[PDB]
């Protein structure tokens, strides 16, 4: 029955194990889903990610703020951004970014390494497809990777509104222990595998409703090993089925309340509202972004 | 000086010369039960149309050149463009050669029925 879902989320019991890290060996490796005629993998993938995010308690405020890292294709366009803009309520401010130049439907685009990106405002949703293919070295140990993951951890901690959510792409080799640990600072988390790309070890690590404090202690080395164990023992049948029913695609406009609060007034009552997807905590000022430019000869 | 690169004319002439259209326009998944209007804030393809991310179908966006108007504004990027399915092999050429009726929002000759 999974084949009619947009994808498969990591079952809670696998999250609770203490597996050792093993090589990822997917039974359905090299299989491919048959995409609708003329549909790109990256459109299908973001469509299924958004269909799954429709089932979670995302905070959706008026004047929602979404930032999308790793948004450029090798063709110079932004398919994922186009899906996010289709999905998000009209009027949502959408900023995207990538190392290489691309043309985009986002309200603003920053070109450069994500470590050069700074924003004054906080964000309601952070999406990342950043991925470095150099990490796919099956011949050396699979250790926690830093690079852009280090930036992403700090960007979540400093610039994600309480109540906000993230979806960060990982793979067998592209992962970071602190990011998994950060998942314990949300009311709920999972690793989500799209049905169209289920032959790959990629997943999106989704933190749902940020709490700004550790709700649970997660060892990220153990959790990634648990994630691989799940993938290794649970073949996911490749499927495009959910792409053919878009009648309920748009994210529900929930009118979620936005409040400015200071660390001393986040009580258990507020935390429970955050946990339920009913509250965003941040300022409501102008969205201002910038890219640092290194000047040399 | 009066010099200005004419990319629209160059692309049309390259098309007439038998050149392969610009590819990797971003086609969206949608119901195909939409209004069929030409340029919309969300995908609106009807049964005879495909919906594409606007920026990916704009010649000026895709070629990294200025948009031909004083303010250099682009009326495709950030929107979705409906392209007739029979013309969806060349969305950039289609948007370049066709015009939007300002009353009905449909393409002239591809959905506009105002002149009847
Ligand atoms: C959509 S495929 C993966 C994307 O992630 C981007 N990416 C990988 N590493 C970084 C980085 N450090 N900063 C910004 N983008 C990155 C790549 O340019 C690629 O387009
Ligand atoms: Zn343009
Ligand atoms: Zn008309």
């Amino acid at each position: 029955s999974q084949a009619w879902q947009p994808g498969v989320a990591m079952p809670n019991l696998y999250k609770m194990q203490r597996m050792l890290l093993e090589k990822c060996d997917l039974q359905n490796y090299g299989d491919s889903a048959t995409l609708p005629k003329g549909i790109m993998m990256n459109v299908a993938k973001y469509t299924q990610l958004c269909q799954y995010l429709n089932t979670l308690t995302l905070a959706v405020p008026y004047n929602m703020r979404v930032i999308h890292f790793g948004a450029g294709s090798d063709k110079g366009v932004a398919p994922g951004t186009a899906v996010l803009r289709q999905w998000l309520p009209t009027g949502t401010l959408l900023v995207d970014s990538d190392l290489n130049d691309f043309v985009s439907d986002a309200d603003s685009t920053l070109i450069g390494d994500c470590a050069t990106v700074h924003t004054a405002n906080k964000w309601d949703l952070i999406i990342s497809d950043m991925y470095d293919p150099k990490t796919k070295n099956v011949t050396k140990e699979n250790d926690s990777k830093e690079g852009f993951f280090t930036y992403i951890c700090g960007f979540i901690q400093q610039k994600l509104a309480l109540g906000g959510s993230v979806a960060i792409k990982i793979t067998e080799h592209s992962w970071n222990a602190d990011l998994y640990k950060l998942m314990g600072h949300f009311a709920w988390w999972t690793a989500f595998v799209t049905n169209v790309n289920a032959s790959s070890s990629e997943a999106f690590l989704i933190g749902c409703n940020y709490l700004g404090k550790p709700r649970e202690q997660i060892d990220g080395y153990v959790m990634h090993a648990n994630y691989i164990f799940w993938r290794n023992t649970n073949p996911i049948q490749l499927s495009s089925y959910s792409l053919f029913d878009m009648s309920k695609f748009p994210l529900k406009l929930r009118g979620t309340a936005v409040m400015s609060l200071k660390e001393g007034q986040i009580n258990d009552m507020i935390l429970s509202l955050l946990s339920k997807g009913r509250l965003i905590i941040r300022e409501n000022n102008r969205v201002v972004i910038s890219s640092d430019v290194l000047v040399n000869n | 000086c009066a010099f200005a690169v004419d990319a629209a004319k160059a692309y049309k002439d390259y098309l007439a010369s038998g050149g392969q259209p610009i590819t990797n326009c971003v086609k969206m998944l949608c119901t195909h039960t939409g209004t069929g209007q030409a340029i919309t804030v969300t995908p609106e393809a009807n049964m005879d149309q495909e919906s594409f991310g606007g920026a990916s179908c704009c010649l000026y966006c895709r070629c990294h050149i200025d948009h031909p108007n004083p303010k250099g504004f682009c009326d495709l990027k950030g929107k979705y463009v409906q392209i007739p399915t029979t013309c969806a092999n060349d969305p950039v050429g289609f948007t370049l050669k066709n015009t939007v009726c300002t009353v009905c929002g449909m393409w002239k000759g591809y959905g506009c029925s105002c002149d009847q």
